[PDB]
């Protein structure tokens, strides 16, 4: 007469191992992996605006070296350099070569508007062997390299007001020759100097010689500066010597650009999350690809994979 | 599990029962059957989604930062930029795996928690007329075919019409 | 609720009960009545409290720091010290919303158990001189007046005095 | 003949929504707020001690800008830079300027103590008419512009020891000319230098001829460094030209003293936890006014709400 | 505690018991006894012990890092080498405090519902042999020797030997 | 005729007070530490090789002050700065102090290999009083002063090729004198220049003459720089005075070598932990001995104290 209901749950062949407060290990039915931990081998070219430099570092492409006038006035969300880009023109430094890298790549852009500076007494548009804009001699798209003229080296002193609402930079540098019969022979006098201010800056550079290891064949080499000008400000170049003068500016701008030491391939895609191991996928927590990551990504975490548990516990039958 | 039902009083799972994560299993006189509880399976699989989805639907995006890998020695300003990343690193991954541990936890209790209820929603529904044999089985001390089976499974079952055979069974 | 008291074997709340968040209704040859229970309110509101206390009455101090809105554009020392704040955030943002999301679950299940905790206490008081209706009303099978119902209330409950006269009516 | 006993729990009429493991939206009976997100819009002027900048920024009060002479040896818990302060004294620059406005806030005294130096052979408290004193031209307060006095400038050379038990923060400075002229006419030498030192340190610096921007009439500019002397070490100024020399020190101190950015008024009340907001309760654990704070004040965080449940789960009624 | 078992229907615990966590304590005809479940104890203590091992035996290397204390006051690049160390310690301070806190109070109802197991576990057993007085104590309703209650405790207690028995000074 | 049995759990005499999420305080039957709060108060001997500075200056040793040639080529997991060292060599100072220490203090060793110098036309192996090395006088082991030979100073200009397989790191300086006499009497030109360039780099450093405060007698100072060149790049030393040369270079490892301050003795026993306190047992998660560790360790944390509960709830009994 007696009837029997038994209640149970189900329960399965192949279950998860999960950890848990109380457990390192243990099985449950089902879980999901929270650990983005693999790439696509490449960056897709969408939604961001990707740039390769390909041979050309972002400096490079800034100052103008001959090989990457192809990069002017590009724009981009995510440029991309390549481990093989090289510098093909006159041996610079640029002390604290990180921070214009970093500032200009998350300016975003080289639009350079070129304006009218007025450098009376010296010569101008100088070239060098080590520089070959084609065949023939030449130098940074982006720089007037300024000689003597008529035996003769004017106290130079040049004002480009900035009545604009924007900012603008200015880059420039100094020559530092390597002997002192080619400083004599290019501006005249034994010693130079270049000051370059505003009304709320002023940075001055003394040039200094001496010979230094062939880079394209010239022992010397031009330091590297750069000055940003507020509306309203005014920019004053003063110097009797070794300046290496401005043509215009670049103009600056705030967003969401940046840059990228990478060697993935560019393919045509979309991914909101960039690494430099290429792209991956936003939908899990955490990833274990590279701490290195642009755009709406998963936090990077030591641990290279992390069980979510989402079904009961598994208590299989023997 | 912090109710003890599932791994629990009740010795194991049911591998045939492909059709939700709880159920019954009977025997009356017409035979042997097995359907599954809708409500309850489903109940469990809300609560487990909607925890899912907090969890997932959420990532911050990070364009422009610091740089990470670094070319030469530099020194101070280097280390600093390092140790700040790796500490960064380390507590996230702490976090991550913490989550995940407090998570699991709680889904597993949770499901026992589920099974339990069904169990003492099926008490209830039983009264007087049936016992719990502790193996997670009701002995239903009258005669229940599978229309009584049935109303049972989805709460219609009415102790009253079955009461007086049930006490006779039982008190003798 | 991991209890299934509060939203579920119980089906409503009483928005009737001003005097406490757990507590008694009867009908008796005498008529209806409600009554809340001081000792199982007090129970989950002191547990709230000083869960509440662990999380208001602590901050602490922070002079001087690093800046965090710049006027200029100055480039790796800059980016170092937005990134370092902005981590900072990040994490901390992180805390906020799982603590609330841990105490805010386990302070449900915490109310859900309170009252769990009431009914065993009831029910284990009526011993043999009630039966579980299955949402949250016991049936005294006795006559059981104010007095009667009061003496359960404040713990007081003389299962003995009555097992006979309800021992008959559960079974006859 | 039988009675009917119920248990079960209040609900209220409008619950509150809350946020739980397995619920963004669920609803309790009562929640209290873990993010303060409202500020009184002021600072309370006093658990702390708020000194109001008004025009004069830690600089120059610290230089001494004759407009900030007011704030001569001001203390605070908490400097407040306005937005609106402005210079309004010789031209100057200060390398690193953001480290010195660092640790002169958090020293949080402007004690300054003028010490006996002696300077021979040249003219004292040269002034101009860039940063007038009342009707005449002034000059810092704190420094001492040294120039050619009957036709020459000395090797001045000169040592100032610390007998003291505490650290003397000392600032000096040196003069760029904007011509060759200038140079020779105030200092003679037709090249300047500036060295001052310690058993600890040194630093030399070389002033750098050439037109700058005119500023308030003036071209040249006035280059600010600082050196910090140690109990039972000597300081040590050299120079044969261009030093904008000191008059004392400023005694340092350690304490909570700091620096804010606000144009936030200033109240009486009692308030522990100041932003750039103004005053905010710290009753709460997490804040979203503004990640800029000043003593006990809540995490800041994203969220602008959270809502811990303090009350049971509330089920409505029938 | 959620389950209400420990400080809760159970008084107090038992500082006499020196060899267990969970255990019995009998008055029948032979006087009275008492004995630890080892079963139920050793579930508790393996649960704790790995909750404690997954806290233990993990600790991460550090070698050159920043330099934390300085002689001389520097500025900017200091300020952030402090600010930077004191937002991880601050962090991590977090961590630690909220880890026990959470954990304990884990632990804390862990203990509760295994007890709870054991008690369960038990009434089960008994059937309709015995009637919860409401305290943990079970009144078996049947005489019950040393070898009876023994049975009990190991779990092979035969609930029919003396169903009639039992179910007559129950219902008499 | 009945038997009642009971179900219970145990207590103990003293239980242990725990925090909870609902307690800050709650009695359980037991407990256990997690914060590490004490040390022996010496640093074990191993596994980690330490060593010692005990009176000499991770700096002082690589240059080579003759108290700290005992250090020459040593190696190091962890080198140990006291309190108490001191220098008595030449009076020298180096900019970015901090920057040089860090980077040698992680090579871990101080690998000297002398290379051929080519200082032709200069008086080598310049000693002072201020560095007496014996009865002599000395100066630092690693570095070549050169001063003037037959009434001249030659345009030094020296080079040297990294053809190994690692980095090398060259530290040179420049020699500032106290007085103009001095510079003309001891490199001849008045106006001396150090330039140390690679075809990666390039700093040129201009000495400065001037009075600096006595330091064991000596006026003058020596500016101390550093240059790493890479496997495939040359070294180049061109300099017409003032220069205090490298006579070879240091070998550059990665590894977990650091370098820590600390009084603590030095005693024989195995502990992974180092702090300046001594070491410190690493079984527990935390610790609140100091900030400042070394080797696998607990995470400091603010709290001298945090019991994780092992047991039930105590329940005493009347
Ligand atoms: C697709 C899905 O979500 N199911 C998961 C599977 O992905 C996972 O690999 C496995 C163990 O981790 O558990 C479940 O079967
Ligand atoms: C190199 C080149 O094509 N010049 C253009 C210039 O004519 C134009 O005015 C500017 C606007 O931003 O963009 C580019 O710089
Ligand atoms: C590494 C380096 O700069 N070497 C150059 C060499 O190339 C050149 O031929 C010579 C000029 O006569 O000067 C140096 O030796
Ligand atoms: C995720 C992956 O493929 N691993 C590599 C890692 O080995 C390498 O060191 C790094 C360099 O950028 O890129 C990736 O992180
Ligand atoms: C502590 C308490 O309230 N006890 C009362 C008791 O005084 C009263 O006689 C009985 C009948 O109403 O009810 C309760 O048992
Ligand atoms: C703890 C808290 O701040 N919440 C409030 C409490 O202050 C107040 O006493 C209560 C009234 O019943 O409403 C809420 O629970
Ligand atoms: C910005 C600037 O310095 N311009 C000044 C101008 O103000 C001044 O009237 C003139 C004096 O002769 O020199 C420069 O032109
Ligand atoms: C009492 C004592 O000697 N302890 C000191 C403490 O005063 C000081 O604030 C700290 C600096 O970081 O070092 C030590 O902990
Ligand atoms: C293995 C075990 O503990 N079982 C014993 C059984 O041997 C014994 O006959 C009975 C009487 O005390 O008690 C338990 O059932
Ligand atoms: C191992 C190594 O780098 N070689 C040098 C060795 O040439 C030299 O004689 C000694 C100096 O005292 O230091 C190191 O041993
Ligand atoms: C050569 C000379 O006259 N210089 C003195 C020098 O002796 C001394 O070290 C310093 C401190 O008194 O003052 C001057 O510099
Ligand atoms: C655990 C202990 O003894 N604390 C000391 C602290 O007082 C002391 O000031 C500091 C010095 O750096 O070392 C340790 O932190
Ligand atoms: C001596 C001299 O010529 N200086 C001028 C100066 O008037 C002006 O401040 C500046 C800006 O135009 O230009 C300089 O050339
Ligand atoms: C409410 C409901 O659908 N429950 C069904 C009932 O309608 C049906 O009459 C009976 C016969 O099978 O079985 C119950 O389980
Ligand atoms: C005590 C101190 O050093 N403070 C000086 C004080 O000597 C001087 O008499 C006073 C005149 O206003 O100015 C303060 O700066
Ligand atoms: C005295 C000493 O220890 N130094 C010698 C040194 O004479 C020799 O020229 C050098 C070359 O690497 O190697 C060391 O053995
Ligand atoms: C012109 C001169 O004499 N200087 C040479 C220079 O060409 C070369 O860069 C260097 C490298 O060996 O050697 C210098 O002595
Ligand atoms: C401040 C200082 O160092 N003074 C010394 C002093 O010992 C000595 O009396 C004097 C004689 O020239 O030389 C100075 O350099
Ligand atoms: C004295 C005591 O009873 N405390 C014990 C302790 O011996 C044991 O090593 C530790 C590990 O969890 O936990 C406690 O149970
Ligand atoms: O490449 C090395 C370099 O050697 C030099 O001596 C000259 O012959 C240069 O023309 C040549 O480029
Ligand atoms: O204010 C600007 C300034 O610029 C010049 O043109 C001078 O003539 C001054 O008279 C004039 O005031
Ligand atoms: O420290 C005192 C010091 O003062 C001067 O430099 C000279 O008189 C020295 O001979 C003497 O040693």
């Amino acid at each position: 007469s007696t009837a029997t209901l038994c209640l149970g749950h189900h329960a399965v062949p192949n279950g998860t191992i999960v950890k848990t407060i109380t457990d390192d290990q243990i099985e449950v039915t089902n879980a999901t992996e929270l650990v983005q931990s693999s790439s696509t081998g490449k960056i897709c070219n969408n939604p961001h605006r990707i740039l390769d430099g390909r041979a050309c570092t972002l400096i490079d492409a800034l100052l103008g070296d001959p090989h990457c006038d192809v990069f002017q006035n590009e724009t981009w969300d995510l440029f991309v350099e390549r481990s093989n880009a090289f510098s093909n023109c006159y041996p610079y430094d640029i002390p604290d070569y990180a921070s214009l890298r970093s500032l200009v790549a998350s300016s975003g852009t080289l639009e350079f508007i070129t304006e009218g500076f007025t450098w009376t007494g010296v010569t101008q548009n100088g070239g060098s062997s080590a520089c070959k804009r084609g065949p023939a001699n030449g130098f940074f798209s982006r720089l007037n390299w300024l000689t003597k003229s008529e035996s003769a080296y004017p106290v130079l002193n040049v004002t480009m007001p900035n009545n604009d609402n924007f900012d603008k930079l200015y880059i420039w540098g100094v020559h530092h020759p390597s002997t002192n019969q080619e400083q004599t022979n290019l501006y005249v006098q034994a010693s130079g100097r270049v000051t370059v201010s505003t009304r709320r800056s002023q940075q001055t550079i003394i040039p200094n010689i001496g010979s230094r290891p062939w880079v394209r064949g010239q022992p010397g080499r031009i330091s590297i500066y750069w000055t940003i000008v507020k509306p309203g400000d005014v920019l004053v170049i003063n110097s009797n010597g070794n300046l290496i003068a401005p043509r215009g500016y670049f103009k600056m701008r705030t967003g969401k650009s940046s840059i990228m030491r990478s060697d993935a391939p560019i393919d045509t895609c979309i991914s909101e999350c960039i690494t430099p191991n290429g792209s991956i996928p936003n939908d899990k927590p955490f990833q274990n690809v590279n701490k290195i990551t642009y755009g709406a990504c998963p936090k990077y975490v030591k641990q290279n994979t992390l069980k979510l548990a989402t079904g009961m516990r598994n208590v299989p039958e023997k | 599990g912090l109710f003890g039902a599932i791994a629990g009083f009740i010795e194991n799972g049911w591998e045939g029962m492909i059709d939700g994560w709880y159920g019954f299993r009977h025997q009356n006189s017409e035979g042997t059957g097995q359907a599954a509880d809708l409500k309850s399976t489903q109940a469990a699989i809300d609560q487990i989604n909607r925890k899912l989805n907090r969890v997932i639907e959420k990532t911050n995006e990070k364009f422009h930062q610091i740089e990470k890998e670094f070319s030469e020695v530099e020194g101070r300003i280097q280390d600093l930029e390092k140790y700040v990343e790796d500490t960064k690193i380390d507590l996230w991954s702490y976090n991550a795996e913490l989550l995940v541990a407090l998570e699991n936890q709680h889904t597993i209790d949770l499901a026992d928690s589920e099974m339990n209820k069904l169990f003492e929603k099926t008490r209830r529904q039983l009264r007087e007329n049936a016992e719990d044999m502790g193996n997670g089985c009701f002995k239903i001390y009258h005669k229940c075919d599978n229309a009584c089976i049935e109303s049972i499974r989805n709460g219609t079952y009415d102790h009253d019409i079955y009461r007086d055979e049930a006490l006779n069974n039982r008190f003798q």
